């Protein structure tokens, strides 16, 4: 499957298994100027988030993912 | 995973030339900022050349006009030119990848430094390749070889043809003011056994293709 | 060029102890400072970037602050894979620059040296050139005062010492002082000898030969 990952932000081959786009958004020390950082790639199971303000979005379609 | 692997260092004489070159895996140059840092026991980090994502080229001070910094696009190939070396440019050279961080304002770039290579070494001296001489240091007691006078690093020292390796110390090499190297191996064994057992050291310069076996007893 | 100073340049600690590395910058950069951490033989690795942020995969016991000229790298507890040596950097403006890095090392109890002293070997003394050796054999701390003395004479500025890493087993340090003299310097004076100070031994201890015996 692809899915758009970062850094640079382009459509991949996901490494096989990985069937799952994801989305993590979370705050940098410099979130007061430029905003929530932000993590695209693939994944076999989404991801639960650790704590604080990292939120996750998952779906299962080829390039799903897109920048927000 | 993401790597940078350098080529290109070596052994060159003050005024001389060298090429670095930088491949990455699983990622584009071109996409991000890529920089030189070097590291001496001396002057310790320091970043040498950049080449932002947008194809600009940044030197520091001490290496303008000197080293020219380019990219192959699409070639995978971040090279360094270093022209008119010095001996204080001796160190090892890391190929670094600006870091490239995105936000919801945009993509920001080199905030940090997150992907750094092996390293390569490089060496600027006006000596020659030379062979080591080995000197006993005769005699719990001490015993060891004084391995003095060679170029470039490194040597190799064992004890006994590797049988002997408790209480061995190797020390780091020094570079003597006639530009050559020079270090000591030494190991602690029983005063007992001064009398009745042989103690050789084993000295390995590949760069020269010597070899030296030095039987080391009390005087 | 932002100057970065690094304290301490070392420090030891002990496995659980809590670990201050500061760095201060001769000017404002914001928060545009970085923490590496860098083992012998390798690369830096990025451990913590904007002052505070920490890289993925980086343990919670690593932390950061400070803003303008003062930061600080905190280990909530040392672990054994944390001894290594630290560097801050500056993203603020050009040209990138380090401090002088911060190497955090083993701490043990106090073991004074076993001193050795060796003359040159009539092999050298054929090529003109005499080494006289002074070995100091498993210690700590680093910290030794190591004196060359030549018919009573004190040499300075023709010796070089070398230093062991802290060994895998005991953690101490191995020195190897050399004094360096010609073949004539060496046949003109009779008595060498090497005193050495350390805080593991009760009184400085001198090793010493005469030339021919």
């Amino acid at each position: 499957r692809r899915c758009f990952t970062t850094p640079s932000v382009r459509s991949e081959r996901c490494p096989p298994g990985q069937e799952v786009c994801y989305t993590k958004t979370w705050t940098d020390g410099h979130g007061g100027s430029r905003g929530k950082r932000v993590d695209l790639g693939c994944a076999a199971t989404c991801p639960t988030p650790k704590k604080k303000d990292i939120k996750i979005i998952c779906c299962s379609t080829d390039n799903c993912n897109t920048f927000p | 995973e993401v790597q940078l692997v350098e080529s290109g260092g070596g052994f060159v004489q003050p005024g001389g030339s060298l090429r670095l070159s930088c491949a990455a895996s699983g990622f584009t140059f071109s996409n991000f900022d890529m920089h030189w840092v070097r590291q001496s026991p001396g002057k310790g980090l320091e970043w040498v050349s950049g080449l932002d994502h947008s194809g600009g080229a940044h030197y520091a001070g001490s290496v303008k006009g000197r080293f020219t910094i380019s990219r192959e696009d699409a070639k995978n190939s971040l090279d360094l030119q270093m022209n008119n070396l010095r001996v204080d440019d001796t160190a090892v050279y890391f190929c670094v990848r600006g870091t490239l961080y995105h936000y919801t304002s945009g993509s920001y770039y080199s905030d940090a430094f997150d992907i750094w290579g092996q390293g390569t070494l490089v060496t600027v001296s006006s000596a020659s390749v030379k062979g080591p001489s080995v000197f006993p240091l005769a005699p719990t007691a001490a015993l060891g070889c004084l391995v003095k006078d060679y170029f470039p690093e490194p040597v190799t020292v064992s004890w006994n043809s590797g049988a002997l390796t408790s209480g061995v110390h190797t020390f780091p090499a020094v570079l003597q003011s006639s530009g050559l190297y020079s270090l000591s191996s030494v190991v602690t064994v029983p005063s007992s056994s001064l009398g009745t057992q042989t103690y050789i050291c084993n000295v390995n310069h590949k760069p020269s293709n010597t070899k030296v076996d030095k039987k080391v007893e009390p005087k | 060029e932002i100057v970065l100073t690094q304290s301490p340049s070392s420090l030891s600690a002990s496995v659980g102890d809590r670990v201050t590395i500061t760095c201060q910058a001769s000017q404002d950069i914001s928060n545009y400072l970085n923490w590496y951490q860098q083992k012998p033989g390798k690369a830096p690795k990025l451990l913590i970037y904007a002052a505070s942020s920490l890289e993925s995969g980086v343990p919670s016991r690593f932390s950061g602050s400070g803003s303008g000229t003062d930061f600080t790298l905190t280990i909530s507890s040392q672990q054994p894979e944390d001894f290594a040596t630290y560097y801050c950097q500056q993203a603020n403006s050009f040209p990138y620059t380090f401090g002088q890095g911060t190497k955090v090392e083993i701490k043990r109890t106090v073991a004074a040296p076993s001193v050795f002293i060796f003359p040159p070997s009539d092999e050298q003394l054929k090529s003109g050139t005499a080494s006289v050796v002074c070995l100091l054999n498993n210690f700590y701390p680093r910290e030794a005062k190591v004196q060359w003395k030549v018919d009573n004479a004190l040499q300075s500025g023709n010796s070089q010492e070398s230093v062991t890493e802290q060994d895998s087993k005991d953690s101490t340090y191995s020195l190897s002082s050399t004094l360096t003299l010609s073949k004539a310097d060496y046949e003109k004076h009779k008595v060498y000898a090497c005193e050495v100070t350390h805080q593991g031994l009760s009184s400085p201890v001198t090793k010493s030969f005469n030339r021919g015996e």
